[PDB]
């Protein structure tokens, strides 16, 4: 299983892109100069995403997140809400909606949240589609404060189209005093996955809002061990944790419902031959695919490492300098990592969203150098 | 670390009530008390144990007695650097190198070093008979290559002003940077001393060394030290406000560190140390709490911490 | 009896957070940064709120950040009831306190005491000595941001049969010893007739009262990083030559134990709190300590910290008794509970800004104990009053 590069888009931002998701519709970007930037997914197989792309201003401090949600929910109603955290630790919401003459994007700025709530300041976020967990759409996320907030979304009150969000309710850090949450994650089972900046990790089950059990990483610090991503895969029980190690990024795997930590996704590396991690750098963000059979870790080593999941083995790898096709963890003789570092974010796009030369599913990345990058598997092309 | 040093104080302090005039019990009192700047105590302590040695050497003076006499003079010389009349630094440095410096002694030599530390200093803030100074540090360069001295002499050197000096410091720096060459404190030394030169040539040139520092020294620097400096050089050199940027590549890195979120939103610094998830001072604290700009806080500011000028103008400032 | 049980709440009883709270027989006094002194009777009968007998008075638009009341019997038939206070401005307010006839509601007297030219001062601490054979007449001592100690005698009487006319006598000053003169955050007066003054620089100064002559100074330890060590708050003990000094370690609260005959160290208040994530740390508070209370028996220090915890201490043994967790939910009214403050923080572990033990008869409660009490004052503008648990 090998990827090839469909479409790019060099400088979508003018400043860094942190984040991107996607639907199917569109493959949705933020960045630092506070600027959502709304991407086509179904694009002609010889044409420039650039041509495509709808950006929009939400805020000065910049935006660090954005996690959009896309349902057919009852009737006809084509519901698509872009969700994005800024600097400023303000949570904003977007209707997303084309015009009817000309076809581009409109954005609706939606007021979903209270006076006493959006005055704290928010962190990061995620979406929870429709599913047979319960009927209703969930929203997770996070404080500067390590507290996790989760919403219930009604798009509809008592078809009228009257969007509203409901607090479920909070959940509160494991740690006293509390640190950073960074991380947050929401499985389809119900389970929420919250991330700090020290290794810390809490697992709480949304239907009771309790806290299922937590897991603390031993390495300890002037050396940084903190959570970078968090994510459920979508078969099994499994859980993925990207964290740091002091100058490297390190993926572990986790198993909800015992508890039962099952092992780490390795790569060989030589610097003094002394040595294992995931890569040289960071792991920024991870993402599994819709099979939950490959996860992909974007790496700031400027890399792209898809892993099988069952082998616990890396499949392959992907430089974002270099178009071609052994990736030995290049690591100086310091112990710190020798790679230009490119990569903030990674999505994989289920087969049937990103259209063209539509059989095999896609991936998209944002780097350093403001470029988004889209990829499709090889069946064929 | 600190608290140890404390309690090892304290501890030495409540031995000499029982039996003082121990020459090594002193001697570790002079060191702990000079790892906590306490300098007064050592002054005293060090007067002592002065007299308690003289008074023994007077008797017997064999060379051993003279070596120990000049380490503990040497240790005087310090303690006098930190007390700032550096006139009697470069007194009693110059008895201990009178005493020890042709001794060849393994144990001396770290206790030479020690006196060159002091009189060089001593020479610079003292009158800035800056050839003094030089004609001192430059032994001391030829003394020894490791990183903290070399940043010492280089400072030195460099803040003299004199043409050649600046070019000797910045050499040797680079040189440095040159031979092990990865750690911050050489860059960013070297990012300021170039930054302020105003040298358009080496800014681009260092500003380049200083985006890519890697990410292991990137964490060393709590302080955040590296996004200034590329700030300050990118805002004026490119003159693009773009150079703000790095401090948000920062905060999504160290998402918890205080010195970030100075720069880009207040409100998360002051509520990231609100519960102690970091641990600030009295006066940062107070500072934070003024910086919400309303009356209460800066009441609460003010009364926190009653001794810095912004709470109280703060405070005035609002009526 | 070291385990205290609350007794009344009075949440939002402020507009901006109080920083001193005083009492006496007759009442609880609390001041604050709306400038308003607030009264509160400290005799209730059950189930009664607290602010249904509490009176209130303005002073000053700045604020008040320390308040002291001093009440004695003066002559075998008057009562004196007398309130001093400083305010942000560094204004010295005292006001007399009466009750009504019959209503026996308080009645404030704003008294002016002070010169034209001692006004010009700007008073931080202030505390009252009441006549306990120190010298005959009642003593007041307050401290400026020069750090300078004023030593004040208060005559309420005209020459000695007995009219109503207050007049402060300035005994004189006791000036710091150290040069440049620091910043003297707090004082004491103790029962033997002596001073302490505690500036922001970790020193203390002892100096008799009687006599306004400087006896001695001493300093705090780890003087690393300038700025970190201050004193927060100084108190002596009743009972012996004790004294407890609260000072900052930065970010970190310590109490240190001095004996006062000749002045030395004895010992240190700590327990196990947090540094450097896993490992643990010999502090009295994880945060500052902001203020001290002896018991009358002088065998329990109480300790109010920022880190919203009142943590009371064995003197004699120098370990910890037991420790009270102030939340901004312990409060009997549901609608007095300030959950998150203006900014939206939150308050539900509020810092304790104040704490006082109250001898046993001043706090009168039914079917309980004739026994000590307990009042704090906490960052959530709310004033808690306990009881200590035990027997009489």
């Amino acid at each position: 299983k090998v990827f090839i590069a469909t479409a790019n888009a060099g400088k979508a931002h003018d400043a860094d892109i942190f984040s991107v998701s996607a639907c199917n519709s569109f493959t949705v970007s933020c960045s630092g100069d506070g600027y959502l930037k709304v991407w086509d997914n179904k694009l002609l197989d010889n044409e420039n995403p650039k041509d495509k792309s709808y950006s929009h201003f939400v805020h000065k401090s910049g935006l660090h997140h954005v996690d959009v949600l896309q349902a057919i929910e009852r009737d006809a109603f084509e519901l698509c809400l872009v969700a994005t955290t800024s600097f400023s630790g303000d949570l904003l919401f977007y209707r997303i909606t084309r015009e009817d003459e000309t076809k581009k994007v409109i954005f609706e700025k939606l007021d979903l949240l209270d006076s006493d709530m959006k005055k704290h300041s928010f962190w990061a976020l995620k979406w929870g589609a429709s599913n047979d967990r319960l009927l209703s759409h969930r929203l997770v996320a996070t404080d500067v404060k390590g507290t996790t907030y989760i919403w219930k979304f009604h798009p509809f009150a008592d078809l009228n189209w009257s969007p509203t969000l409901e607090l479920q309710g909070t959940v509160e850090s494991p740690m006293t005093p509390s640190q950073f949450a960074t991380s947050v994650d929401i499985s389809e089972r119900g389970l929420i996955a919250t991330g700090f900046n020290n290794g810390t990790v809490q697992i709480s089950e949304l239907s009771t809002l309790r806290p299922l059990y937590n897991f603390e990483s031993q390495h300890s610090m002037n050396n940084s061990n903190s959570i970078r991503s968090v994510k459920f895969s979508p078969q099994g029980s499994l859980l993925a944790i990207a964290h740091d190690s002091n100058s490297f990024g390190c993926i572990t795997l986790y198993e909800t419902e015992f508890g039962e930590r099952i092992g780490s996704l390795s790569v060989p590396t030589h610097s003094s031959q002394a040595s294992e991690f995931a890569h040289s750098s960071w792991v920024m963000s991870l993402s599994f695919n819709d099979s939950g059979e490959t996860l992909c870790s974007a790496g700031w080593d400027g890399k792209l490492r898809f892993w099988d999941v069952k082998t616990k083995e890396r499949i392959t790898t992907l430089n974002m300098h270099c178009d071609d096709i052994e990736d030995i963890l290049a690591v100086d003789e310091h112990g710190d990592s020798l790679a230009e570092p490119g990569v903030f974010d990674v999505k994989f796009l289920k087969k049937g969203w990103r259209s063209g030369m539509d059989l095999n599913e896609s991936l998209c990345c944002v780097c350093l150098d403001r470029s988004i990058r889209w990829f499709r598997e090889a069946g064929g092309k | 670390t600190v608290e140890k040093l404390t309690t090892a104080s304290i501890a030495l302090e409540q031995f000499f009530k029982k039996s003082p005039d121990s020459q090594f019990a002193l001697q570790c009192a002079l060191l702990t008390l000079e790892r906590l700047h306490h300098y007064e105590n050592a002054n005293e302590l060090a007067n002592r144990l002065i007299g308690i040695l003289e008074k023994k050497f007077e008797k017997t003076q064999d060379e051993r007695e003279l070596f120990n006499f000049a380490i503990i003079k040497g240790q005087f010389a310090r303690i006098h650097l930190g007390l700032g009349n550096f006139e009697l630094s470069i007194e009693n440095a110059d008895l201990s190198q009178g005493i020890i410096s042709e001794s060849s002694d393994e144990k001396s030599m770290k206790t030479k070093i020690s006196n060159h530390i002091c009189l060089g200093l001593s020479y610079f803030f003292l009158n800035d008979f800056d050839q003094t100074l030089n004609q001192f540090q430059e032994l001391l360069s030829i003394s020894k290559d490791s990183k903290h001295l070399v940043v010492l002499i280089a400072k030195v050197l460099y803040d003299v002003g004199e043409s050649d000096t600046k070019e000797i410091a910045l050499q040797e720096l680079t040189e440095y940077i040159a031979t092990s060459g990865a750690d911050l404190l050489v860059t960013l030394t070297i990012a300021a001393m170039s930054i302020l030169d105003d040298k358009r040539e080496d800014l681009s040139i260092i500003l380049e060394e200083l985006k890519a520092l890697p990410l292991s020294k990137q964490i060393i620097d709590k302080h955040k030290d590296a996004p200034y400096l590329i700030e300050e050089i990118t805002k004026r050199l490119y003159r693009n406000d773009t150079g703000k940027q790095v401090w948000q590549r920062s905060a999504y890195f160290f998402p918890n560190n205080l010195k970030v979120w100075e720069r880009l939103d207040k409100n998360i610094q002051r509520r990231i140390a609100s519960n102690g998830q970091n641990k600030v001072t009295a006066e940062e604290m107070s500072k934070l709490y003024c910086e919400s700009k309303n009356l209460r806080s800066i009441q609460r500011g003010m009364f926190l911490c009653p001794w810095n000028v912004t709470a109280v103008k703060a405070l005035n400032e609002c009526f």
